[PDB]
């Protein structure tokens, strides 16, 4: 499992980003999770499996999945979203995997 | 066994209904023998399977798994742990985080 | 939903550690507790996890001989023992809770799994080791 | 939650329950429509009806 290292865009401009892999990591099973880790604090669960949300998350942070690539759109990007966005998923041999983390600079 | 002199008889082994009767009889006998026996319904559970720790030759790698599965007991309020050695053909991978295989 | 970590000592080569994750605010015995390694400025790596009541683990392929996750349902504390760390992979170790119950006892200890694969919620703070 | 007439109010119910699976230790939440005649009231903390 991999993902782009960083993305920028600009304040106020909705930003999208994705993670990629094979059929055994993202394509099947429909269990792709995303985390927002601010510096010096625990990652916060954001998307649950594809397109869901643990309550308390502003503007849903709704995502999507197509093929073997999963992605999310941050609508109404603010300064508070300057965080490391991690992709994780269920991988075969009954394990979990994580991506390298996407740095959003806003 | 009585030999029939001067008798010619036309045979056809592919129209012989004795084979169909033998087939049906063996199926029925097998099913009747198997019916009054122990059912393994309680053993259809997830198993944690690992590699066998004995000396495995080059051809036997992946053919056997050392699996562990909680099971049932004579009483209904208790359980138990049953390590057992299965052939890879007898188990299939499942989608889970805690168990690895199911019985086929 | 309170996870309080204990043990944050960086040790010399040859050392081994035991870290603990005290839990409260939820039914301890029916939720999974998992461990995630931050790695020294790298991405996350899954270490393993446990269901306290049953006591079943699924250590990853790289940690399948080193890490030893256990749990104590009488004190509602999860433990992780890390052998042969030496000085490699110095990292912040995090304790996480399942999103929902994994097992689900109606009454007595008839656990019954619930096919929940979102075992990374209420992500507690970490300890630098 | 569908559109019904007055004559069918209470005739059909949307009932959820925990059903077993092929695995002995793994249940599954289910939701099924039943006719009111096929269920009977049964009062509990988390349940309202059972099969007649
Ligand atoms: C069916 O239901 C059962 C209901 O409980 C359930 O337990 C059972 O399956 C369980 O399966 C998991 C694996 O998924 C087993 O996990 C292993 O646990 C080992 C620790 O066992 C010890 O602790 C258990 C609980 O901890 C109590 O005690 C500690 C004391 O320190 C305390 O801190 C805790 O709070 C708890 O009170 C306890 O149950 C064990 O007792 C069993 O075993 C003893 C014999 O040892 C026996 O007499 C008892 O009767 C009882 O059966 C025991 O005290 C743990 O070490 C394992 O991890 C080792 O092995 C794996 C293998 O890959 C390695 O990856 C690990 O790294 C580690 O080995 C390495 O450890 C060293 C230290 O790091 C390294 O240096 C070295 O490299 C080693 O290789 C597992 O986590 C769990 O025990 C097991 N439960 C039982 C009861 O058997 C269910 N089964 C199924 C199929 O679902
Ligand atoms: C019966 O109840 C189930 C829930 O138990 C309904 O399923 C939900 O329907 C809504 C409709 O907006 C969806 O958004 C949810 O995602 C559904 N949940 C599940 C778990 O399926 C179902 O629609 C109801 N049926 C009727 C006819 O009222
Ligand atoms: C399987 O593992 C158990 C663990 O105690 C061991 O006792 C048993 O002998 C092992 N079986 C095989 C076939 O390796
Ligand atoms: C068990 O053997 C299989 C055979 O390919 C191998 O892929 C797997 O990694 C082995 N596992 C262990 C724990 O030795």
């Amino acid at each position: 499992l991999t993902q782009p290292r960083s993305v920028s865009e600009s304040p106020g401009q909705s930003v999208t980003f994705s993670c990629t892999g094979t059929s055994s990591d993202i394509g099947g099973y429909n269990y792709v999770s995303w985390f927002q880790q601010h510096p010096e604090t625990a990652p916060k669960l954001m998307i649950y499996e594809v397109s869901k949300r643990p309550s308390g998350v502003s503007d849903r942070f709704s995502g999507s999945k197509s093929g073997n690539t999963a992605s999310l759109t941050i609508s109404g990007l603010q300064a508070e979203d300057e965080a490391d966005y991690y992709c994780s998923s269920y991988a075969d041999s009954n394990t979990l995997v994580f991506g390298g983390g996407t740095r959003l600079t806003v | 066994e009585i030999h029939l002199e001067n008798v010619t008889e036309e045979f056809n082994m592919w129209k012989n209904n004795m084979v169909e009767q033998m087939h049906e009889d063996i199926i029925s006998l097998w099913d009747q023998s198997l019916k009054p026996c122990v059912k393994l319904t309680p053993l259809c559970v997830g198993l944690q399977c690992t590699n066998v720790t004995n000396n495995i030759t080059d051809d036997m790698r992946g053919e056997l798994k050392n699996c562990s599965f909680n099971a049932t007991t004579e009483l209904r309020n208790k359980r138990q742990k049953v390590y057992s050695l299965f052939y890879r053909l007898d188990i299939v991978p499942m989608v889970d985080l805690w168990t690895n295989y199911r019985l086929i | 939903v309170q996870l309080v970590q204990s043990g944050a000592e960086v040790k010399k080569p040859g050392a081994s550690v035991k870290l603990s994750c005290k839990a409260s605010g939820y039914t301890f015995s029916i939720y999974a507790i998992t461990w995630v390694r931050q790695a020294p400025g790298q991405g996350l790596e899954w270490m393993g996890g446990i269901i306290p009541l049953v006591g079943i683990t699924n250590y990853a392929q790289k940690f399948q001989g080193r890490v030893t996750i256990t749990a104590d349902t009488s004190t509602t504390t999860a433990y992780m023992e890390l052998s042969s760390l030496r000085s490699e992979d110095t990292a912040v170790y995090y304790c996480s809770r399942g999103l929902g119950p994994s097992i689900e006892t109606e009454d007595d200890y008839d656990y019954s799994y619930t096919s929940e694969y979102n075992l990374l919620h209420v992500w507690g703070r970490g300890v630098l080791v």
